[PDB]
């Protein structure tokens, strides 16, 4: 069960595979945080990030 | 002879002295070639918090 896929989220991940998820992650990168927070800024107009 | 010499900072704040150009109005979320006192550039003005 731990590490077979679960049918009750959209994901179709494990839950060994939805910690190997939440484990990395990119809290103090530079560049790259910076360009995957502009697609979480869609609500203000005119963004240009690309 | 009569020596005057001129001496100035640049890109600084304090623009007191500056050129006899006209000044235009905003117009906000555009793509436009603006200029702040001879800082120029091509961009998108906004709004800011
Ligand atoms: C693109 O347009 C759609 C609908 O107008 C909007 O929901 C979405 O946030 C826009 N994306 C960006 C990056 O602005």
């Amino acid at each position: 069960s731990q590490i077979l896929p679960d049918p009750s989220k959209p994901s179709k991940r494990s839950f060994i595979e939805d910690l190997l998820f939440n484990k990395v992650t990119l809290a103090d990168a530079g560049f790259i945080k910076q360009y995957g927070d502009c697609l979480g800024d869609i609500a203000a107009r005119d963004l240009i990030c690309a | 002879y009569r020596v005057v010499v001129l001496s100035f900072e640049l890109l600084h704040a304090p623009a007191t002295v500056c050129g006899p150009k006209k000044s235009t109005n905003l117009v906000k979320n555009k793509c436009v070639n603006f200029n702040f006192n001879g800082l120029t550039g091509t961009g998108v003005l906004t709004e800011s918090n």
